[PDB]
């Protein structure tokens, strides 16, 4: 009746694409085999007899990552044409996966997603996963979000994106291609949230309790906060939020949009039954630094708007007590020209638990998704990072090569320039 | 034979609209499926108001649901009454909601504006005669506040004799629900003053205190904040449906209340109200009726009536009374707390008494006054516009659509001076 | 001109006590409500019981 | 129509008033779920007096009940007759039973009062009529003894008309159990001597004394010890509430009793007392009632009125009997002990009859009287707070609180003219 469409780019993509389906598929029951043994039809197609298949697209440019998937258990589930897999992966090149083997691939997957648009007669938005700093993430990503934008126009593509942390880092090439991919994210995005592994980490062993984490349950922890984000188009609530409505309400200005998450309450399966857990308890524990999905303080900067969604026995006026208490905070700095700064958006059902899992079978949880100014101290970290690359010139020769020209690389210096510029005026106070 | 027709917009509305039919059908004594088992048959002497009948013995209510997405529809059909209502006067879109006032008023509102006024034309035509209109809308919101004025201009221009009544919801000013709410509010009144012979304001936050502190509900859910409502909207109408001593329908309302053209918003408040263990200790009787009405803390509004003056006031009673006893405390009401009313009008309290009370009540009253305390909550708004005016770019979420930004000054400017207008009455 | 500077951050941490205030006498109320008009019907009802 | 409020302040006053509130009920005939299901029409008459009405004939008492914490309400609000009181009446504050006055007068005291006063407000002017007030007390705490006399000195600035006729209970001069007692007593009698009417001064050992000798229990409960204090309660109000061949209110008793406006403690009495096995072969007469009261045993205060001369006297009885009987026995007790009355006052002895008597009794006989042998009560106290303002160290618990070191010469040196009053009236 109301469909989005989700889209996996990158070894990333496909891994939190398992991780995300994994936790739908269970939430609403279905074998993975396609069987039973509602809000099916938001996020799956029924084919006769009682056999159904998610709305979903994997992509990208080498077939380890997805033959994983085609050999995997889930394996039934998906339908073949949506395993789309190239030949050479792009090797942390952003020049190589946006021209030259990035347009070898970009037409066939235009197909399929367009062809998987013909079975939604209530299309509204597009769900887009990326890791800035692998090639395909970014290359391929820039040249998909470019077409996507001219080939159906106003439509919400909200992206959910694995920014790179503050010190952890993977590839050497990791600012080259993040910088060169925000030009594309800033002028085609409706909404682009921001995570960091280096901050799950610490999340993953503290709050929960985990010595030795991997990338699978870090998977997990992002699965539910995009259950809850969905949860309001699938069940029932007292206040929903469709995908149009949060485009509006947490953008202040055309560029500015880049939220923030969190969750809460994150606590172990053995901890979580020492405490009740009151709504009062998880909206405190939402706007502590040390949950936050982002390496970043907010007490740096200021918040501009603020979405909190609850899942559970959660009651309207114990939200608006909560929420209340919360402007009494004298740590919790507002731009004083954002006097109101809140969405909240109630669903019934309540957070779903996986059996190997890693949280526990709480009653009430809340989400949380807020723009605030200290990711201006995110985008520093990268811009000095790349100026000292670039004054020496460290990498230009890889990149130039592989079609890109050397102009790009000051234009896309220059472009994010104007994106701190923007976040410093918002800054301002009158 | 005064037939009203049933407008629902929105998340805000439909839910509110969805409670308020059974109360009444509980009332007429209607059941889910619309046949009728009621218990008297002063039930259906005049049923025709809201209910046409499909021959077969089942009565078909005159409402119309109206949605920009097809989420909202689709709890209400499977709710209990979901069967009840004709499934052609169900109309919605098939594009989100959007949150946004200019894209529901002119991107949606447009193509959803004819279908849906032939759906009520086929109710307005159907009936021997047609009072008035009833529409409930959120103000917060895009579709209830974009779509919904949309509406109600047209509905002028077709019936102009017509009373258009509406119930509306302003946003809260501690917390509330919408960041862009002071965009949609203050473009929403512009087009209410004009259009609208009769609005009356409730807010969620009143609500929540009436429930906790009165009622005593630890979790008052929307199910019983958004059944105090339609006490207030079932009450209103009572006279229509019911004989009595004294009858007062709408337009006797609002040729009493409203003074002049553009000073027509309401506050509503209901008695009495108990705690439903505390019920049995309370002698309820007619002073103990007037003493809830007339206290401040019963206001389904956030607008401390002592901090303005009160213009007119309207009670109406329901049940078996003396019309000694209801007249008297009009007298004594008025005479005890005179630096509360204007002195240029005198008797500024209006009455009115119906036979039937509801169910489970031996007798109730309701309350309709005009105060200059409306002031506090176009403060809020105005102060709180002002403020998000300055940061030009939220407004580019509106000239995306075309709304060209005069049409903000515009709004302000007309909402500005109806405070100033009340403020020269309070003199 | 620090000390005016606290003489208005001082007059907002009392607009903060008033403002929280008003809300604290609410919060009283619900204790009245919980504890005053419930829980000692509670023990009205306990010994009724 | 004589209404009289029932005010119940701290550990102390909400225990007797539970025990007190059981008696009228069954003597009215109310049955505990608050119904009338009584015997007589003649209980019906002046039910006004400490009821209530609710339309389906359920009947609440006019309590106002306070303390500090909810913990002592919460066992009365258990209290077997507990479903009787009105739940908005109780109104208890957010901090323990501190026993010290200055914490109870200043700290948490104006927090409550100003609460309490509207409660009283509310039950003060709903009736027709209202007499007088009635507080139930202790001195030697911090929560009665506080706030109560912080809550009277407001009574009277509001309804100095009334009368405050207050039951207090004093601290017993061989073993208390508050240790502090000299402090509370002391700051206490400076505001209860200007202030009330009409007080009774209870001891407790005085109560330990007739249970032990008269009533030959070994075990009275505390329910029996009150029990004694409610019937002198009742008694006296009793001419209020029924007929009889000689009227005496309140304010007859103030008139006659109290000659100079501090000359005002009385010492209270009940007849007849019996044990319980004794009870059959008693041939109890109104001579035998008459020996009861003047006897020293039954004197509910120890205080010896053989140690001093008595000033005024009351004497109520409750039957039909014969008045040349009851002013026969005022002749005789008072001219054959003149060595205990005064000579520039004759006929010191005042009676009063009742046409009904209580259950089980045919007859009963109540003792009001005032006499010099307080001294020996305030002389206890006075040498006994002389050691305690010589070591000062105590005053800063009170201090601490805001409590100036002058108000312990101030209360000592009005009680110790109080006991001077005494001794040169007794010339
Ligand atoms: N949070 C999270 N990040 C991942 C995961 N897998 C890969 N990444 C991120 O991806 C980055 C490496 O890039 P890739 O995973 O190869 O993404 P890509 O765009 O396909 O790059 P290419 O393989 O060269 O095409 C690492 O720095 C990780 O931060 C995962 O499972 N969870
Ligand atoms: N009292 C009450 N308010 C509601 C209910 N449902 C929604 N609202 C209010 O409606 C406002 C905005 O609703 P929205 O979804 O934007 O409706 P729209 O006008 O169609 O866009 C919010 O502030 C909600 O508090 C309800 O059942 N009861
Ligand atoms: N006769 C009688 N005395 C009591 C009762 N309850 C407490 N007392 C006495 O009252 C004195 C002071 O009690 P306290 O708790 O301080 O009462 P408060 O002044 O209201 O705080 C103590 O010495 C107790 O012995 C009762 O039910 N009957
Ligand atoms: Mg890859």
């Amino acid at each position: 009746m109301r469909e989005v469409i989700s889209i996996h780019v990158g070894q990333a993509g496909v891994q939190i694409g398992n991780g995300c389906w994994e936790l739908y598929c269970l939430e609403h029951g279905i074998q993975p085999d396609g069987q039973l043994p509602d809000a099916f039809n938001t996020f799956f197609s029924e084919t006769g007899a009682g056999k159904h298949v998610p709305r979903a697209v994997f992509v990208d440019l080498e077939p380890t990552v997805v033959d994983e998937v085609r050999t995997g258990t889930y394996r039934q589930l998906f339908h073949p044409e949506q395993l789309i897999s190239g030949k050479e992966d792009a090797a942390n090149n952003y020049a190589r996966g946006h021209y030259t083997v990035g347009k070898e691939i970009i037409d066939l997957t235009l197909d399929r997603i367009r062809k998987l648009a013909d079975q939604c007669t209530g299309l509204q938005g597009f769900l887009i996963f990326h890791s800035f700093g692998g090639g395909t993430g970014a290359g391929f990503g820039s040249l998909l979000l470019e077409r996507l934008s001219v080939d159906y126009g106003k439509k919400s593509k909200l992206e959910f994106t694995v920014y790179p942390s503050p010190q952890v880092s993977t590839a050497i090439v990791e600012p080259y291609n993040s910088i060169l991919a925000t030009h594309s994210m800033i002028d085609h995005s409706d909404c682009a949230f921001m995570v960091d592994n280096e901050a799950l980490y610490d999340l993953c062993r503290r709050a929960l309790d985990i010595e030795r984490p991997t990338y699978t349950n870090l998977n997990r922890l992002i699965g539910q906060v995009v259950s809850s984000l969905t949860a309001s188009l699938r069940f029932d609530g007292a206040l929903n939020v469709d995908f149009t409505e949060f485009q509006t309400n947490l953008v202040p200005y055309a560029r500015i949009h880049f939220p923030i998450c969190s969750y809460a309450p994150v606590i172990s399966a053995e901890k979580a039954y020492h405490e009740q857990l009151s709504v009062a308890e998880i909206t405190n524990s939402l706007f502590e630094p040390a949950n936050m999905m982002v390496k970043c303080d907010p007490r740096h900067g200021k918040y501009m708007a603020c979405t909190l969604l609850y899942r559970g026995d959660v009651v309207p006026k114990d939200v608006s007590a909560a929420v209340a208490t919360i402007k009494t905070k004298r740590t919790i700095q507002f731009v004083d020209w954002c006097p109101t700064g809140f969405k909240m958006g109630i669903n019934y059902q309540p957070p779903t638990v996986v059996p190997g899992g890693d949280l526990a079978k709480v009653q009430r949880a809340v989400c949380m998704l807020a723009n605030t100014t200290a990711i201006a101290e995110a985008w520093s970290r990268l811009d000095h990072k790349f100026d000292l690359m670039y004054a020496k010139r460290a990498f230009v020769h890889w990149y130039v090569g592989e079609g890109m020209e050397e102009a790009e690389f000051p234009e896309a210096r220059e472009d994010l320039a104007l994106l701190e510029k923007d976040y410093d005026e918002v800054a301002a106070e009158s | 034979v005064r037939e009203i027709v049933h407008i629902q917009a929105g998340q805000c509305g439909n839910q509110i609209g969805a409670k308020f039919w059974e109360v009444i059908s509980d009332e007429h004594g209607i059941d889910p499926t619309g046949s009728y088992h009621g218990d008297s048959d002063l039930q259906l002497e005049r049923i025709n108001v809201y209910y046409n009948e499909a021959t077969g013995g089942k009565y078909v209510p005159r409402a119309i649901l109206v949605d920009l997405e097809p989420g909202t529809m689709d709890s209400v059909r499977a709710g209990q009454f979901g069967q009840l209502f004709r499934p052609d006067n169900f109309v919605f879109g098939q594009s989100g909601a959007g949150n946004n006032w200019a894209k529901g008023y002119y991107t949606e509102g447009q193509e959803l504006c004819e279908s849906i006024l032939d759906v009520i034309r086929k109710e307005a035509e159907s009936c021997d005669c047609l009072q008035g209109f009833q529409l409930v809308h959120s103000l917060g919101g895009g579709t209830g506040a974009g779509l919904g004025t949309l509406l109600l201009n047209k509905l002028r221009e077709e019936y102009p004799d017509r009373i258009l009544s509406t119930y509306s919801i302003v946003p809260s000013p501690k917390v509330s629900d919408t960041v862009v709410e002071p965009y949609n509010c203050t473009l929403s009144v512009h087009q209410l003053v004009e259009s609208a012979d009769e609005v009356f304001c409730i807010d969620n936050e009143a609500l929540y205190d009436i429930c906790f502190r009165t009622l005593k509900l630890t979790t008052p859910t929307y199910g019983d904040l958004n059944h105090l409502v339609s006490m207030v909207m079932s009450g209103t109408t009572c006279a229509l449906r019911f004989p009595g001593q004294l009858n007062s329908d709408l337009r006797k309302l609002a040729v009493n209340l409203v003074p002049f053209p553009r000073l027509h918003f309401f506050i509503v408040g209901f008695a009495p109200l108990t705690s439903r263990g505390s019920q049995q200790y309370r002698a309820l009787t007619v002073p103990e009726l007037t003493s809830q009405l007339f206290d401040n803390k019963n206001m389904m509004a956030a607008c401390d009536p002592r901090r303005g003056v009160y213009l007119t006031a309207s009670a109406h009673f329901r049940g078996r009374m003396s019309s000694k006893e209801v007249d008297e405390q009009m007298l004594n009401i008025q005479a005890r707390n005179t630096s509360y009313f204007v002195e240029w009008i005198p008797s500024n309290v209006k009455s009115a008494i119906c036979d039937i009370p509801p169910r489970g009540l031996k007798m109730a009253a309701t309350f309709i006054g005009n105060t200059t305390a409306f002031r506090e909550l176009f403060t809020r708004v105005d102060s709180q516009f002002q403020k998000m005016y300055a940061r030009r770019a939220f407004i580019h979420w509106y000239v995306n659509e075309g709304l060209e930004t005069v049409e903000f000054d515009e709004a302000r400017s007309n909402m500005t001076d109806l405070i100033q207008e009340y403020e020269m009455y309070e003199t | 001109m620090s000390r005016p500077g606290r003489s208005l951050g001082l007059q907002f941490l009392m607009e903060r006590r008033a403002r929280e205030e008003a809300n604290r006498f609410y919060n009283e109320a619900a204790a009245e409500d919980n504890l005053t008009r419930q829980r000692a019907q509670f023990e009205q009802r306990t010994l009724n019981r």
